[PDB]
């Protein structure tokens, strides 16, 4: 039959101002028979139309992915506005509801450390910069690294790890060429939760 | 990007003298006007 | 899957690479309706019928169910050469018997790069301080990693899942919890890393106030 | 753990001049009585 997953805003896309978040509803297994899928998005209860449904795409499986995308303000997400999305089709006895808000919980604010790589490290042609960010809570956050104001290309941070404490922590890798450490090159390693000042921090990490 | 404007938003949304159509409003003019 | 569910867990990173510990492959079946309780196990590695289990049958589930458990002894040699474990699970209120199969992650294997971090300049303001252990560029992601001090293990420790790196290979980074005075008195804070990639399945990266 | 024991196995895991059968033989030697 047709399942419906309800995803919400990328973390960065709801605490910086410059981006636009939005909720996405994903319908997937939907039969070549009777194709037509029909979304109704709800926020706080009320029916909104803003919506852009993707044309449908088809699977190797012989199935449908139709995908319904909708813009949301920054503020109704972080203010804890329910949003759901109604999917109706005729494979389906009554249609699916499926409704998601921003992450329970007391925010608390991650502490934010740059460690440089080992000396056991400067062997190798290319070296690690590390990123500790923890004491977060909710996990949803967004962790990026950058370098004379242009970002990094080659960076891999770990999931949210849970603390004993009930708090989240996590890694961010950063691997730069070890000329490039040699040189005094600066690289900042950016941090976005709901919990820090301006959504933002910054720490710094060169020899 | 512009901090500045990422300050301004920070601030509306959490200023506490604000009502919802005046802190939408407050954060449209920032967002509009980075 | 299908309620009853029958879920396959392959053995512990560990266990598979110290032949100090017992590796076993773990067949457990939830969702066993209370109308209908006994369940039999068949095992096979690779097509071929093993009888060295202790099959196991209910175990009371909140849903009116059973939970139906089964162990079964693997060689450690055969789980890293690549051999198919199959668990065959037979009850009266399903319809045809379930076949889950696992085996160990194919692919050239990588040695891991173990580093020890000491405590950033900015948390020598807490009282506890935090220690790394950067494990990168391993393959496959079958890893275990234990800290420990003077010989004594040291427990307050939390690892991060292996994380997928841009070539292919994974990375982890181990945080151990220690109080700031014995990290400033001197005490030495060792790392361990098992993996099938390093000689001996082992390896150990010390970390000290130097 | 027993550093000697783990030694003898990861050699007899990758030694060259020893087949399935014999491999095995020597592993559950060190497996039982190291």
């Amino acid at each position: 039959g047709p399942s419906v997953f309800l995803f919400p805003p990328k973390p960065k896309d709801t605490l910086m101002i410059s981006r636009t978040p939005e909720v996405t509803c994903v319908v997937v297994d939907v039969s070549h028979e009777d194709p037509e899928v029909k979304f109704n998005w709800y926020v706080d209860g009320v029916e909104v139309h803003n919506a852009k449904t993707k044309p449908r795409e088809e699977q190797y499986n012989s199935t449908y992915r139709v995908v319904s995308v909708l813009t949301v303000l920054h503020q109704d997400w972080l203010n804890g506005k329910e949003y759901k999305c109604k999917v109706s089709n005729k494979a389906l006895p009554a249609p699916i509801e499926k409704t998601i808000s921003k992450a329970k919980g007391q925010p608390r604010e991650p502490q934010v450390y740059t460690l440089p790589p080992s000396r056991e490290e400067m062997t190798k042609n290319q070296v690690s910069l590390w990123c500790l960010v923890k004491g977060f809570y909710p996990s949803d956050i967004a962790v990026e690294w950058e370098s004379n104001g242009q970002p990094e290309n080659n960076y891999k941070t770990t999931p949210p790890v849970l603390d004993s404490d009930g708090s989240f922590f996590l890694y961010s890798k950063l691997t730069v060429d070890k000329s490039r450490w040699q040189q005094g090159n600066v690289f900042s390693c950016s941090v976005m939760h709901e919990a820090l000042h301006n959504h933002y921090t910054q720490k710094s990490l060169s020899l | 990007f512009n901090m500045q404007c990422q300050r301004r938003f920070y601030e509306a949304l959490h200023d506490p003298n604000l009502n919802e159509e005046q802190r939408n409003a407050k954060i449209k003019s920032i967002r509009d006007d980075c």
